[PDB]
């Protein structure tokens, strides 16, 4: 098995599609400083599905309400980039190897680790709070977290501020979904 | 008989009947089935390119429902908005079918790889599947005049924090209400009433209470708080 | 066949002159991505020659009246642009493709869809009851077709106009086709 053919297969592995298959990407012929490397590159790829699963199972169901979309809608702006990495990663394989895609691959290795463990972090949250529950992880200090999460702060709370100026200005809360804190009786 | 074919090379097979698929022409391998639209691939294919071309497809099928209401909800017999809907819908596919021109140029040169497309169609796999949606919530409760107007001021208030699909239905609500606006002008500065197609909110009749009434259905629900003083 | 020859008689199929052969233009060797299109592109030949039809049967006979004549020259302002599209379209020709033609001609497939829907719900009419028939296509409320078909009532109530000014200030009505809803007893 050629170095180029692992170098094709992975472009794949980093999308979810699968030499290597599907709960790490074991690969199954070619030598051991080979398989280590693919090992560790094919698992940032099953990082791309837990955050695509949810982008995509709670893109289903309409009783997810009004802050759980703003948020699963901006989960994607930050994936259309890491489409825009695969595009010119592909353009190159026509020359690139194993050693050089570590470098390549090795920042959207952490916004692909922040992202896979927020969407875990806030599960069962709905309304605000959820919005409180991605404002607990602006308290780390990494200076590339924290101006990274602190921005999906500023989506997510955007509906949160649209009905307490709603409420405030003109007092008429209106939310089919219990989300906002204050909550009317007929 | 792309299973006889190299892998690298009949990718850019795909990738051209691909792109004819967007358009909804029936395509050499990527093909479509008698009617929510279902393809099929081919069966001696790689496993990883129709893993990869089943992701696109909701693209055409969202499509193949599309066109199917502008070639339909046109007619006479539907009144002054689910006509001024189905242009306003209408000059969107325009601009999908250019964005299908400039990949049919762009490939000619080789720099269209499948990989490649799956990054360029993203906003166009997101706008079809909004005008998708509203194409099935009007005819799952046939909506004519009002109530196919409250629908595009709820299913626009439904995204009130994606600003990318609050924009698109912004821009419909805005151009399917003003037929429906342009009869108000005439209810509200004199007292005649068009309305030829039964859709407007107030309908006359043949000492007084009896003449006009309102009609409960054709509301546009945020004309809701001043229902009475219309009338 | 190259896909240049099918851009060659479409060409002329746009106009009624037919490998592509006339009551759908079926065409008759290629692939199914090539058949497809170019049935979906004569389309607008079958709405040419329809049109075409009423305006050349009609422009035959010398008992249709004034109003009817001026329905039938109101039918070729509108074709000789559509005469001059196929011309700028040629030269070109001498790139585009069947992809390229879609796009081109977008547009030009519903302003021959609804002249070629509007000479079939006026057909027995003549006088003013045809002029009472091209203005129930303008509660439609489709911003495209509410201003071409009130230009063709504009070129169709001057001949009503005309009448009706002569028989208000002068009284000396005379038409020897019975159009005028004044009928005078000899």
């Amino acid at each position: 098995i050629t170095e180029a053919a692992l170098v094709r297969d992975i472009l794949y592995v980093f999308q979810g599609i699968d030499n290597i298959k599907m709960n790490c990407y074991k690969v199954e012929n070619l030598s051991r400083s080979l398989r280590d490397t693919a090992v560790r590159l094919s698992e940032l790829g099953w990082l791309h599905n837990k955050i695509r699963r949810y982008t995509d199972q709670r893109s289903l169901d309409r009783s997810f309400g009004l802050v759980g979309q703003s948020f699963c809608a901006a989960l994607h702006q930050e994936l259309r980039e890491y489409y825009r990495l695969l595009s010119v990663l592909h353009s190159q394989l026509q020359s690139l190897t194993l050693r050089r895609l570590l470098v390549w691959t090795y920042d959207p290795k952490i916004r692909l680790k922040t992202l896979a463990a927020l969407v875990d972090h806030c599960q069962g949250r709905k309304g605000g709070e959820l919005a409180s529950a991605v404002h607990a992880y602006t308290k780390t200090g990494d200076p590339y977290m924290r101006s990274l999460v602190q921005h999906i702060l500023s989506l997510v709370s955007h509906p949160v501020l649209s009905f307490l100026y709603r409420w405030i200005y003109d007092g008429e809360l209106e939310d089919t979904y219990h989300e906002f804190f204050v909550a009317s009786d007929p | 008989l792309p299973g006889t074919l190299p892998l690298a090379s009949q990718e850019s097979a795909v990738v051209e009947d691909l792109l004819y698929v967007l358009v909804g022409v029936d395509g050499r391998y990527v093909s479509a089935q008698p009617l929510s639209r279902t393809f099929l691939v081919d069966p001696n294919l790689d496993l990883s390119i129709r893993e990869l071309v089943h992701r696109i497809l909701p693209v055409a099928a969202s499509y193949s429902a599309v066109t199917r209401f502008i070639e339909e909800k046109s007619s006479f017999e539907y009144g002054q908005v689910n006509h001024a809907l189905a242009a306003a819908m209408r000059t969107l596919v325009k601009e999908h079918l250019i964005l299908v021109s400039q990949l049919e140029q762009l490939h000619r040169q080789g720099l269209l790889s499948l990989q490649k497309l799956w990054f360029y169609i993203q906003p166009a796999m997101r706008t079809m599947d909004i005008l998708a949606s509203l194409a099935t919530s009007v005819d799952k409760g046939e909506c004519l005049g009002g109530s196919t107007l409250s629908l595009l001021h709820d299913r626009s208030f439904s995204y009130t924090g994606d600003s990318q699909a609050q924009e698109l239905c912004l821009y419909l609500t805005k151009a399917a209400s003003a037929p429906y606006f342009e009869v108000l002008e005439k209810w509200i500065y004199r007292g005649i009433i068009h309305d030829p197609y039964s859709e407007f909110m107030v309908e006359e009749h043949e000492y007084w209470d009896q003449r006009y009434t309102i009609v409960q259905q054709q509301i546009p629900s945020f004309l809701q708080k001043m229902a009475d003083k219309i009338l």
